[PDB]
């Protein structure tokens, strides 16, 4: 009963000023910490920002702090993201996150429906279609040693991510028990029992240990 | 490596029966110190909510717990309004929530055994009476004993927490003892448990004497 | 977060039936360290030992557990020698020990009650039989069900550790499901408690039909 | 079926030579460190000293270090204490004990047979110092420390003329065949005993155990 709606894509040029809108239902808009990703055709999910309208404060990346603009609208729950300095360069797809959380950093809970014209992991191995009927694991390890707060997301295409294994122990609801995640330290694997053509999407590593937060370059199959 | 918390939902018995639901948001592990720790509510709708009562006491081993509880409104939950526990502790870097709400998934409807244990010997003064609730979904269930149109205290009657059937759905054994005076004011003992699957009023009871 | 370890009492049914009564000593909340941890193994009298299988092992929530199970005589063990499991990690300034010895609190026979549950509709070839034991001590406990002088597997039958009753003694109840081909096997089926107050072999048993 | 026997009483004068010989039945001497501790008069019983057997190590309170001495025999199973320099003020009789434990410093189990007499920085705080019998009433006693020491902390039973009976260990548990009067609870720098049932079977003193730091400490205790 938690839907978030992300604003119409729109047409841009280089050096225009574009604004998208994150609406939020289903929660109360004041009390979770808003977030921006980016997502660039053919790179990893790569962290662009936060922002909390309970009390108005705000958060940049290190490259986007110039660029990107953040405020939110309590009244109507509705947040909306601007950005300027457009380049094709620069050409991604931005997914907007919330933040449920467990103290500091944590893993997100978003949809997904905006799309526009640094303590980073291993993601491993690359890419592998679809083999049905074989156990399936993929690798992630990170830069610094992550202990165990680390995230999995699945991001069938089209759609938003979704959260499946939250600290790479223990899976999300309404997950078949197939998906089974494991590891300490640097080193992390997650095990598909056995793999069906059913769930196919990329499978995107997250890292919240330190900032910025960091995503595995992913495994589609 | 850091505190958590825990979050309960309503039992069905203070949902149907009672029509008062109780609502748990409880922290735990918290080492103690100076700083207060804020409870706070809401609902999605952003609309008002009834105040909590606050409840903090530690416990044995040294760790702090605090517990709020929110009363809620019966087809306010039904309808599935979902709510949000937020715990704040300077401790904790940012501020910490949990969220709940009614459960989506199949629905499988209580199963009710009662049963009773023949005069054995040794214990003519005190008889034993055993009930099995079987193949139930979601998890949620309360289950109850009621001697003569009465509610009889909870700590009467052992329970278990719902464990996974081998089969299809959740079974859950209670044992109750009976003193002498007990059937001899009367005979008939009735176990019923109350479950959101269950249907007509979320109630599935069995009945059945002492002797077969 | 001091780091903890646990050791276990060897089974009724080991310790019977099989004649092979085995202790297992533990360890758990290993904080992941290349630091490898050696268990030693003694008995109270200074007299043989035998070597225990060691075992060690990671878990879902990535804490270590490391296990140590030694044999033990059975009549070593009516005799009460207390054995002691020594514990040594490095990361911890002293060694660790545990003890443990046979129980002389009083002892109570295991009551057995075997029900069975009607055919309901949806699942008419497969049943649901259930066991209760009441009143034994200590609470040293083993259960199974026999079909057919036949021991099923451990796994299939769901049964539940003993704890308190309200009175003086424990209560354990079982969940077994039948299948058709089974019963169309044979039809009696034996709930039995082995347990050191059951005599005069340690078993105490009733048999219920699946249908009369 | 664990006995740990000392010495008999052994009549001294000042500035002889004393030995005092601790030996262990029914568990594994090699294993388990053994304890001293030294009850006075005016003095609650306070921290003496330990020794490892299996690796002859030693470890000494800061009164004691030059005076006492510690040694073991593995074949013996035995354990003794010796110390010169005797003082009229250093009469006392002394425990030895065994230190059953996880990591550095916990609860312990012992026995009683020690007995001095010749011719002549945390604190543990318990009170009330005295509280005369009551059968059926509930009573209440309480143990202070100056610095924080969690919940490393023991209450023990000496009835007079017998070895201080171990209680409870860590404040919450009771150790088995105790009855159920008997319950502890507290955190910090507070501890309260409670005995929910007074019964003249069980009279003694009870004293406060600490395990946080070094030396260990305890309490004056509270006799009935
Ligand atoms: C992370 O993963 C670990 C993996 O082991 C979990 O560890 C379990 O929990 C604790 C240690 O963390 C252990 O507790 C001890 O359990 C014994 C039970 O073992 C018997 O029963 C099991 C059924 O669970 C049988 O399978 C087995 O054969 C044994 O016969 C108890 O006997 C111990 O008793 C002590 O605690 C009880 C409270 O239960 C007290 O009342 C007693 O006085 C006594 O002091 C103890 O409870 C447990 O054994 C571990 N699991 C297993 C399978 O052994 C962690 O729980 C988990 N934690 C998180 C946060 O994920
Ligand atoms: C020392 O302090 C106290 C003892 O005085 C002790 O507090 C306990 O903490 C644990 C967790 O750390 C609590 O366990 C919880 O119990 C609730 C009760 O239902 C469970 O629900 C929780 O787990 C499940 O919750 C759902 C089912 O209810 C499941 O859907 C879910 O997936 C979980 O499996 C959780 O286990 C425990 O309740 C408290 N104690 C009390 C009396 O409440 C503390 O842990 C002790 N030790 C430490 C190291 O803190």
């Amino acid at each position: 009963q938690v839907q978030l709606v992300q604003s119409g894509a729109e047409v841009m040029k280089p050096g225009s000023s574009v604004k998208v809108s994150c609406k939020a239902s289903g929660y109360t808009f004041s009390w979770y910490w808003l977030e921006w990703v980016r997502q660039a055709p053919g790179h990893g999910l790569e962290w662009m920002g936060e922002i909390d309208p309970g009390t108005f404060t705000t958060n940049y990346n290190e490259k986007f702090k110039a660029r990107v603009t953040f405020t939110a609208d309590t009244s109507t729950s509705t947040a909306y993201m601007e950005l300027s300095s457009l380049r094709s360069e620069d050409t991604a797809v931005y997914y907007c996150a919330r933040f449920s959380h467990f103290s500091g950093s944590n893993y997100d809970y978003f949809d997904y429906w905006g799309q526009g014209t640094e303590i980073v992991m291993t993601q491993s191995p690359a890419t592998l279609s679809v083999s049905p009927g074989e156990r399936a694991t993929l690798s992630c390890r990170a830069s610094q040693s992550i202990g165990t707060n680390i995230h999995w997301y699945q991001q069938k295409p089209g759609q938003a991510p979704r959260l499946l294994i939250y600290y790479a122990s223990e899976s999300i609801s309404g997950i078949p028990a197939r998906f089974s995640g494991s590891g300490s330290g640097t080193e992390f694997t997650l095990t598909i029992s056995s793999l069906q053509s059913e769930d196919f999407a990329v499978y995107y590593c997250q890292q919240s240990w330190s900032w910025p937060t960091t995503f595995g370059g992913g495994t589609k199959v | 490596r850091g505190v958590s918390a825990y979050l309960s939902r309503p039992s069905p018995f203070d949902l149907f029966i009672r029509k008062s639901p109780t609502i748990t948001c409880l922290v735990v592990d918290l080492a103690p110190s100076k700083g207060t720790v804020n409870l706070t509510w809401s609902r999605a709708s952003g609309k008002p909510v009834n105040h909590s009562t606050r409840k903090e006491e530690k416990q044995r081993n040294g760790t702090l717990t605090v517990t709020s509880t929110l009363p809620v409104g019966t087809r306010d939950w039904i309808e599935g309004e979902t709510y949000q526990c937020r715990v704040t502790h300077p401790h904790l870097p940012r501020a910490l929530m949990r969220s709940t709400t009614k459960t989506s998934g199949p629905r499988a409807a209580p199963e009710v055994y009662a049963f009773a244990t023949p005069e054995w010997p040794g214990s003519r003064d005190k008889r034993t009476l055993a009930c099995l609730i079987q193949n139930f979904m979601p998890e949620d269930i309360s289950v109850q004993w009621l001697h003569n149109e009465v509610q009889l205290p909870d700590a009467r009657h052992s329970t278990t927490q719902p464990r996974k059937t081998k089969g299809s759905g959740f079974f859950v054994f209670s044992r109750l003892e009976v003193t002498r005076a007990e059937w001899e004011q009367k005979d008939e003992f009735i176990c019923r448990a109350v479950h959101e699957a269950a249907s007509p009023s979320q109630t599935v009871q069995r009945a059945v004497s002492v002797n077969p």
